[PDB]
């Protein structure tokens, strides 16, 4: 999905463009004709806002370049099938009408009166004839994104924009599965994304692998299809594919045979089903915090894959041309254990922090290539290429060789996670299975989800998701035997009847109304012990774990669709004490990569300030930063018992008066 | 040395320093005020030299090289040696980018599993954090002075107050508001409530102490919430009943009085410091604010301290059993909603022909579909609010004060009403739907609007207020408290409270701010020779009261602005210290504190404009 | 009216008909 | 009376504002002093942060 | 007249401003103490005395600073401004 | 202004830490300005101890020693 | 698996007290503390009283005459008496008393068996020449129960019924508290809180409490063979 | 009208109930949330600790013949379910050859240890590929990360697994309680417990039982 965004992106902004501060605040805002051409929703949240848009679902450009979108033109107030495109000065000079707007079915307006879209904000009533042009379809308006957000038109625009950005940011996981709630164009954003195979000719499959697949053509030529398994993502994710075919079936052509990552069964799966329960608990999900059972953590429900990246290079220069060996200067015997002949880690040897990755003398010194601070995991792959072997080496470059390291996560604490609705969080805490609340029945819940942040955020949306995924998962089955209920009048006469795991699909701007949910909630199918869990309503009566007894009034409990976000906690959790020193400024590393310590700005002096707080600032501006001789004494004296000496002259001071001594400004000190 | 990378600048912006660390901050309920959590990953790689020491010393090593490599190797005999070095040994949290006094300040660190660093729930409201991933740095003093530096001037627990005033800003905020009003709010006709004596059947609903009215709930014969008649024995009565049962001979622990009130009541004032006076009204937080306020003006700072931990927990406690959740049937569409809407739309219809008529143009249009949608949608609020009852939890959390307000209600379940646009004027088409019933396309595109511009509106706002606040403190670096007494007269008088020409008195609805913590120029000799406040003493909230008991209106009051000192400020003119509540001590900077107080709520500053810019030229 | 050959089945809270295919995304 | 209009042949004190607006500081200070001045900016001030409900001593 | 705390904030805040005149003089006045204390202790397997040792019996390996602010609580130090 | 009432001060190291630099340092050095390193921004930028807080001398200075009672009682 | 054993520590003051369990498996800090709190509270066999007779007033809307006291207060006063029985059956007590001063729960007459065990405790105050003939009955029970439990009690004229405390524990309170015993530092550290009444220790509350709840998984025990750690 | 309980059991296929009662008011609910407790998490149980793959170095990789690569095997292999009479590491065999199907059924379990679900369905081989898998069959209680292995310092061939030794699946628990004035004021425990079929229900009943009457003796004792 975000590689078709991106595809698909409109930028405003770069060479031959305007720049951020001359471009005006107005261009930022919605205009009267965005509507079929750019989506109002989709849209950074930073300040690039406004400036990147995203083509609607069905504009096609023009040969020119202007935007279009299809029409059905209105002849005598008979609707036509036959489409055309139009621009938008045409659209301009001509009346639009609204797709939701009732039609008979031999294309008649049952309403005289049909509201209707004017030259720049305008809309009026107008009678049923002098309407010369209608839209396609209800979703003609929104993104690729936003298209597949169920109850789109119940939450407000800041939630939808977020969550529709949140969407671009999953985490593809090991064991995917289809939401059971979802928009229509989920398969369809999937076989176009390029990332799942299809076959071309319609053929019957004579063996298949893990690693590839034969189909005979019907006219007799046999193809084959590799699928690369653990490639590392151009974005540090992984990507696999396996094929979902069985031996001896006639594939017919434009069948998905093989699903890439976020993928089940040729459709998009983001995340996975988790049992919700909304109620605040312990204030443990206090302030848009997490509660997750430890059944996720033990049952790879949400585990990810993520693979490093490595490389070093031998590259002559004129002292002479640096080498690659296993042999090192002064290396003890065990440090090198895992280094081969040829000077390089054996295939699957684990590596841990600090350990040393790939060997290399330079003339001889020991500037071996080592794991960063905060990485481990098996090795699965090294490529090495050699100029030897005729390989194109960037110029002034012999040997340059990268190393691939995978590490399987586990969700932990500090992750986040998020619906498709935009309620961000974090793990609060990671309970165990034997604690959460749980059903009448004995089925322990998954995930507990305050209450407070549903109405101040006013995204009612998940709720009603959360019930028509309970419906779903549970299975119904209407009354009919006396006739369809008239809240059933409207329903799908296929659609009244289903099984557990059942799989159900809301169209933007058109779903299942309230009156809908209403009537399926009162007809679930019972449990396989006879009786039935939730309500009419759709609360339930939940049993505390911890203290035994029940809670005294129900709570809300379904299904809702739960992605996993990449800002991951291993990235940010970071430590340093004593380490490298940087040369030219005296002053320790930045980075987590680089083992560095962390930046104290000037707001942290102001507020030490405030304080009075005196010695303090002094260490944290002389003994811990610059002065060497200052910091060679401190650590030895915390080593040993003695107390610390008072701070020196920081280096920064030193060199101030060197600088300003050269300007023939004579500086002194008048020590007196 | 000119320029942005002028050598005199950069060695101000800051330098990068050793024992740091950052990670994510998730709350953690069941800590003290002065404690957080660090993963033992990150506390073992930060106090190593401290466990090396240590360790070489128990003869668990035999040099510092071998020490070293066993840490490195995180053998089991390490864990034992790095629990008993930090026995109390306090860091330093700051939140990036701190912004007031409050942004750093000093816990005692507690090992707990895990990537994230814990924290308290009643603290992040001075951090402004939200726990949806913010990430905070970690320091540590390592001599022998900057830990009693941390361990007596920044520490948690004795910043409670907020510089800005004098009240205290760490009090229970977002979601124990609830529960405390679940607990003691009042509800008639419940399970085992008092009953008079009906001629043969005794009054039943009288319980010897509490504790017997504990079992009673729990057995499950009484609920929380019930009128009862508990005879307490170690809480003082409320003064109206210990004047008049006592005699004003004074309470004591071990005397008994019958008194009237719900069992919550009780369990919610066990809470409280001993010797309180008794409260017996329902918890709004207002309530909670001056509930709070008393206490921290009438006891010492570790005493509320205690209290509001102790209340917090009470709080987390009983909201999960406040039954407080989300559903279709809670969100309750309007009965009568349709016919109003008809009534209001066909007299849009009436003006709309009016109109047609040519005798009117586009903008008494536009005026007349305003103002006629504008009362379509109050109408429609007041019968909405007519309509839900005081079961609701929609209506329970926004009545009980702990956020929100009736507007997103009235969004939610009755109509959004008439959206602003571009340029800033209503659109003459109103949305007649709630989000509750749904939107339809036409609607929403007109609705994205106001979230377009509310983006833009913050994003400038954040820096210009970074701005302003940089240079206020900039300007006011070097004022100092030097001397302790500048022993003079000149004292600038401000009106504490008028008379009305047919009342008494009126208190000045700004006396909180003028005249609160100002030492008193002269004393305020009361029409007779009595003296009510002297000379010098320092105002407050019980002497604000005595004064306006006496009946006096105006007071002269001693100030910094006519302070005679050479240089800084006399600390007797300065008054009542904000942080300490006593006076300031000689040394403390006061130019910083002001900085950041007047700089720090420049992000709600927005719009002869009235917003920030005002303030901007005002000040230039 | 899946166009798609073998996708999984998912009946649709479907009320109207969109008379043309998403083009080509 | 804020209600009242500005009736000519009236009498006013030294240093009010005739119509509303903002009196330049350097006008008020030298005709009146700095103390009125002081006061003005410190209300001024007070008033603008009190509109949008925060308090500051 | 209250309950007792439990960690770094025992002895509390308040009993000390009753002895030291002012919050920063009673920070600098229970570090010079404190490194008193540490220097004794480092003279322990040679007898070199400077300072005294610490007056209230100590807890079982606390830190000096902690010693020195609940031997100041006693009232057993004097001090020159 | 601020802006006005801040660019004139009395040490002419914070000054040239503020704006034009060049000027001030020149106007600085030819009068042999010799200042004491009073205030914070400059004592900061040097590293001394800042003169506030428990930096000002009053209380940098002090001798703690165990009343003779104590020592009397061990 | 043997693990590592939990002891019981304690605490003592006039009355009260506070023992702790250090330390326990990940999770056991609640199942132990709810349930032993809930035994505690509601296992431990006592005597108490349950009903009343004032022979000088008919109903309980008025008060009995030549007394200070309201019949309320008299309930109440004479609820919070600690009686102590040996006897199953219900036995009578009387209490009787001319002229003016003040009633002491010794000088109640007690039968054989029954003690009181608070003699100083007041009741009431009677004026000059007053008098009250109370015929008070104490049966043994267990943990709590309401009066309206004994609503329906045969026929009588001045049976007022009143809600006894079959139990000579009446407070309890517990926590839970984290604790490390290795790189696990999740344990737990109960901390139990007990107030109970003068006819018992809390020491042997707790015994007789741990003693019912053994006896009780006894029976999980038995029905087959099997062992585990300390 | 005071008698000891009595505990007594009503069979199905493979989940059993067990009634108790009288219990006195208010406590029927703590005792089942604490038996619920300790039954879900304290039981000792056995699973699989460690694979060895010939001809594989590490799992991030496929092996030829096979439809599935090796995360999708170990992940049908967590299912698996064995019980150990050994409190050693044994080792088990898995050799298949051919095209066709593997099933759990085809292991050849040492002397002392069974398994009892031979109708799971592991992976599928094509006739060009063969399998040897060598597995670890360890005894614990609880649940317990793959890296305990990755500190042993073993040789490339040994692969990590996740460990979740528990037999029991489900437990609920329903108080049908009597509230009449009389003293006959009570209250029946209804619980329900369901196992993986590696043990019936009596067995980690009674393990529960003696493990908390363990946990509990230390209170009897005179203080
Ligand atoms: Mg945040
Ligand atoms: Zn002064």
């Amino acid at each position: 999905l975000s590689g078709l965004t991106h595809k698909r992106r409109l930028s405003a902004l770069g060479p031959g463009g305007l720049s951020r501060e001359r471009a005006g605040l107005e261009v930022r805002d919605v205009h009267p004709s965005h509507y079929g051409r750019m989506c109002p929703i989709e849209t950074p949240e930073g300040p690039n806002i406004g400036l990147i848009g995203s083509l609607s679902v069905y504009a096609r450009v023009n040969p020119f370049g202007f935007i279009e979108t299809p029409y059905r033109k209105v002849v005598d107030g008979v609707v036509s099938d036959e489409i055309v495109y139009l621009t938008a000065d045409e659209e301009d000079r001509h009346v639009v009408a609204q797709a939701n707007s009732p039609i008979d079915a031999d294309g008649r307006f049952v309403e005289p009166r049909v509201l209707v879209r004017r030259k720049a904000g305008e809309v009026e009533y107008v009678p049923s004839s002098e309407v010369d042009y209608m839209d396609v379809s209800p979703r003609q308006m929104v993104s690729v994104a936003t298209a597949m957000i169920p109850f789109l038109e119940h939450d407000d625009a800041n939630r939808a924009l977020m969550g529709a950005n949140m969407q671009r940011q999953a985490v593809p996981l090991v064991r995917s599965e289809a939401p059971l709630v979802g928009t229509g164009m989920e398969l369809r954003a999937a076989i176009d994304a390029g990332d799942v195979v299809v076959a071309e000719e319609s053929g019957v499959i004579e063996e298949v692998s893990a690693d590839y697949i034969t189909v005979m053509h019907d006219n007799g030529t046999r193809r084959t299809y590799r699928m690369r398994k653990f490639a590392r993502s151009n974005h540090g994710t992984c990507a696999n594919q396996c094929p979902i075919v069985d031996a001896g079936d006639r594939v017919e052509a434009g069948q998905v045979i093989a699903d890439g990552p976020c993928t089940d069964d040729g459709e998009m799966a983001l995340g996975k089903n988790l049992l919700v329960a909304i109620m605040p608990w312990e204030g443990h999900n206090y302030e848009d915090a997490i509660i997750l059972s430890n059944r996720l953590v033990e049952e790879d429900v949400l585990t990810s894959i993520h693979i490093e990246e490595h490389e070093i290079d031998a590259r002559d220069t004129k002292l002479g041309a640096e080498e690659i060996t296993r042999d090192i200067p002064n290396i003890s015997d065990e440090v090198l254990a895992d280094l081969d002949e040829r000077g390089i880690v054996r295939i699957g040897a684990e590596v841990r922090d600090g350990d040393i990755l790939v060997g290399k003398v330079t003339p001889v010194r020991d500037t071996s290539l080592k794991v960063p601070h905060g990485e481990s995991g098996k090795v699965i792959g090294i490529r090495v290429f050699s100029r030897e072997d005729e390989d194109e080496l960037p110029a002034g470059v012999n040997e340059l060789v990268r190393v691939y390291v995978a590490q399987k996560r586990k969700i932990s604490d500090g992750d986040k996670l998020a619906g498709r609705h935009g309620n961000k969080g974090v793990i609060g805490k990671i309970l165990p299975v034997e604690d959460m609340p749980f059903l009448a029945d004995g089925t322990p819940v998954d995930i507990i989800l305050n209450t407070h942040g549903v109405p101040r955020r006013m995204n009612i949306g998940q709720i009603l998701e959360t019930h028509l995924g309970w419906c779903a998962h549970s299975g119904w089955k209407v009354d009919a035997a006396k006739g369809v209920p008239d809240w059933a009048a409207r329903l799908p006469d296929e659609l009244l009847e289903a099984q557990p795991n059942a799989i159900v699909s809301t169209p933007v701007f058109d779903g299942a109304q309230e009156a809908e949910l209403q009537g399926l909630l009162s007809c679930t199918l019972p449990n396989r012990d006879g009786d039935v869990l939730v309500d009419a309503d759709g609360k339930a009566m939940l049993f505390d774990g911890r203290s035994g007894e029940p809670f005294p009034y129900p709570v809300t409990v379904g299904y809702m669709y739960i992605m996993k976000l990449h800002h991951l906690v291993d990235d940010k959790i970071h430590a340093r004490s004593t380490g490298p020193y940087s040369m030219i400024t005296q002053q320790p590393l930045g980075g987590k990569a680089q083992f560095g310590g962390q930046r104290f700005g000037e707001m942290e002096c102001w507020a030490m300030q405030a304080y009075g707080a005196a010695y303090t600032l002094q260490e944290l501006l002389t003994i811990k930063s610059d002065d060497t001789v200052g910091r060679v004494k401190v650590y030895e004296a915390i080593v040993k018992g003695e107390n610390i000496p008072e701070p020196g002259i920081p280096e920064s001071f030193k060199v101030l008066l060197k600088e300003l001594q050269s300007l023939c400004l004579n500086v002194e000190v008048l020590s007196s | 040395l000119k320029g942005k990378q002028g050598r005199f600048r950069q060695n101000l912006l800051g330098k990068r320093v050793d024992y740091s660390g950052r990670s994510v901050i998730v709350v953690g309920p069941q800590l003290k005020l002065h404690q957080c959590g660090l993963p033992k990953l990150m506390a073992l790689e930060l106090f190593k030299p401290f466990v090396m020491k240590r360790l070489v010393d128990l003869n668990h090593a035999q040099n510092i090289k071998s020490a070293k490599r066993m840490v490195e190797r995180q053998r089991p005999q390490v864990w034992d040696v790095l629990e008993e070095v930090i026995a109390e040994h306090p860091v330093l949290l700051n939140r990036a980018p701190t912004l007031h006094r409050l942004g750093i300040q000093a816990f005692e660190p507690m090992l707990v599993e895990g990537k994230a660093i814990q924290l308290h729930p009643l603290v992040c409201e001075a951090f402004n954090a939200d726990f949806d991933g913010d990430q905070m740095a970690v320091h540590l003093p390592l001599s022998a002075e900057a830990q009693a530096e941390a361990r007596i001037l920044m520490l948690s627990s004795n910043n409670i107050l907020s510089p800005a005033s004098g009240r205290p800003l760490a009090m229970p905020r977002l979601d124990m508001v609830t529960g405390l009003y679940y607990l003691t709010t009042e509800v008639p006709g419940d399970t085992g409530e008092y009953q008079p004596a009906s001629g043969d059947h005794p009054e039943t609903g009288v319980y010897s102490s509490p504790a017997e009215a504990i079992m009673a709930a729990d057995r499950g014969v009484l609920s929380v919430r019930a009128k009862i008649k508990v005879r307490l024995t170690q809480l003082r009565p409320p003064v109206e009943i210990e004047a008049e049962l006592f005699g004003h001979s004074g309470w004591q622990p071990g005397d008994a009085w019958m008194a009237e009130t719900t069992l919550g009541r009780v369990m919610f004032n066990e809470l409280l410091p001993l010797g309180y006076p008794f409260v017996n009204k329902q918890m709004h937080k207002k309530v909670q604010a001056a509930i709070i306020n008393d206490l921290a003006e009438r006891y010492p700072m570790i005493v509320v301290a205690q209290t509001v931990d102790k209340l917090k927990d009470a709080g987390f406690y009983w909201a999960t059993r406040s039954g407080v959740t989300v559903s279709m049937a809670d969100v309750l569409v309007p009965p009568r909603k349709k016919e109003i809407l008809d009534h209001y739309e066909e007299r849009a219809d009436k003006v709309e022909k009016q109109f047609q008529r040519g005798a009117l143009n586009h903008d008494e249009r536009n005026e007349a579909l305003v103002e006629i949608w504008k009362e379509a949608t109050d109408e429609v609020g007041q019968a909405l609010r007519e309509h839900y009852p005081d079961d609701n939890p929609i209506i329970t959390i926004v009545d009980s004060g702990a956020t929100g307000n009736f507007t997103q209600t009235r969004t939610l379940a009755g109509m959004k009403g008439l959206v602003t646009n571009p340029k800033g004027e209503f659109i003459p088409r109103p949305v007649k739907s709630s989000f509750r019933e749904g939107l339809t396309v036409l609607e929403y595109f007109i609705n994205t609007h106001g979230a377009r511009k509310g983006l833009a509106d913050t994003a400038l706002r954040t820096a210009d207020s970074g701005y302003l606040t940089r240079r206020l403190v900039d300007v006011s670096q070097d004022v100092i408290v030097r001397e302790h007494d500048c022993q003079t007269e000149r004292g600038i008088v401000v009106e504490l409270a008028e008379r009305a020409p047919d009342g008494t008195l009126i208190r000045d609805p700004y006396i909180e701010t003028s005249a609160y913590a100002r030492t008193l120029g002269t004393d305020a000799v009361d029409e007779a020779g009595n003296v009510i406040v002297e000379r010098g003493q320092d105002l407050g909230d019980p002497e604000i009261d005595a004064l306006l008991a006496a009946g006096i209106t105006q007071v002269k009051v001693r100030s910094v602005l006519t302070c005679a000192t050479s240089t800084g400020v006399c600390a007797t003119c300065y008054g009542r210290s904000m942080a300490t509540g006593k006076l300031v001590d000689i040394g403390e900077a006061v130019g910083i504190v002001a900085a950041q107080s007047i700089g720090e709520p420049g992000t709600q500053l927005t719009m002869i404009t009235g917003g920030l810019p005002r303030v901007q030229e005002l000040f230039e | 009216n899946n166009s798609v050959p073998g996708a999984p089945n998912r009946v649709s809270f479907a009320k109207l008909r969109e008379p043309l295919e998403v083009p080509g995304l | 009376g804020s209600e009242r209009v500005l009736s000519d042949g009236d009498h006013v004190e030294v240093g009010q504002q005739l119509m509303e607006g903002s009196a330049d500081p350097h006008e008020v200070l030298r005709v009146q002093g700095p103390r009125e001045v002081q006061i003005h900016l410190v209300r001024e001030v007070q008033e603008v942060y009190r509109a949008q409900g925060v308090s500051i001593h | 007249g209250y309950d007792t705390p439990l960690g770094i904030t025992n002895p509390p805040i308040d009993e000390l401003l009753d002895r030291v005149s002012s919050k920063y003089a009673l920070v600098i006045y229970a570090a010079k103490r404190a490194r008193q204390i540490n220097d004794y202790y480092n003279q322990l397997g040679e007898g070199i005395l400077e300072y005294v040792g610490p007056l209230v019996e100590p807890g079982l390996q606390e830190k000096p600073l902690s010693i020195a602010l609940r031997e100041i609580h006693a009232d057993l130090l004097e001090h020159t401004e | 202004g601020i802006t006005k009432a801040s660019l004139a001060t009395d040490s002419w190291l914070s000054a040239a830490s503020f704006q034009e630099t060049t000027r001030v340092l020149t106007d600085a050095a030819i009068n042999c300005r010799s200042d004491k390193l009073n205030g914070l921004k400059e004592n900061v930028i040097i590293g001394k101890l800042i003169p506030a807080g428990t930096g000002i001398n009053r209380y940098r200075n002090i001798a703690v020693q165990p009343t003779e009672e104590a020592r009397a009682a061990a | 698996i043997s693990q590592r054993p939990t002891l019981s520590e304690d605490v003592l003051t006039d009355n009260r007290s506070q023992f702790v369990i250090e330390p326990l498996e990940p999770g056991f800090g609640y199942t132990l503390g709810n349930s032993l709190r809930r035994t505690l509270l509601s296992s431990i066999p006592g005597a108490a009283v349950t009903s009343i007779r004032i022979d000088g007033v008919l109903h309980e809307f008025t008060t009995v005459p030549g007394v200070k006291e309201d019949v309320t207060e008299i309930i109440l006063n004479l609820k919070s008496l600690v009686v102590s029985s040996e006897e199953d059956e219900p036995v009578t007590m009387y209490l009787r008393k001319q002229g003016p001063g003040e009633v002491t729960a010794g000088d109640i007459v007690p039968p054989a068996g029954v003690t009181v065990h608070n003699p100083g405790m007041h009741i009431a105050t009677l004026n000059d020449k007053g008098k009250l003939e109370v015929e008070l009955v104490v049966e043994r029970g267990r943990g709590y129960v309401p009066a309206v439990q004994n609503r329906a009690s045969g026929a009588e004229i001045g049976r007022i019924p009143v809600d006894s405390i079959y139990s000579p524990v009446l407070k309890v309170t517990y926590k839970v508290d984290a604790t490390r015993v290795e790189q696990r530092t999740d344990f737990d550290k109960l901390i139990l809180d007990v107030e109970t009444k003068n006819s018992i220790s809390p020491r042997d509350a707790l015994a007789s409490a741990g003693k019912t709840l053994v006896e009780l998984f006894g029976l999980a025990r038995e029905l087959n063979v099997e062992a585990e750690g300390i």
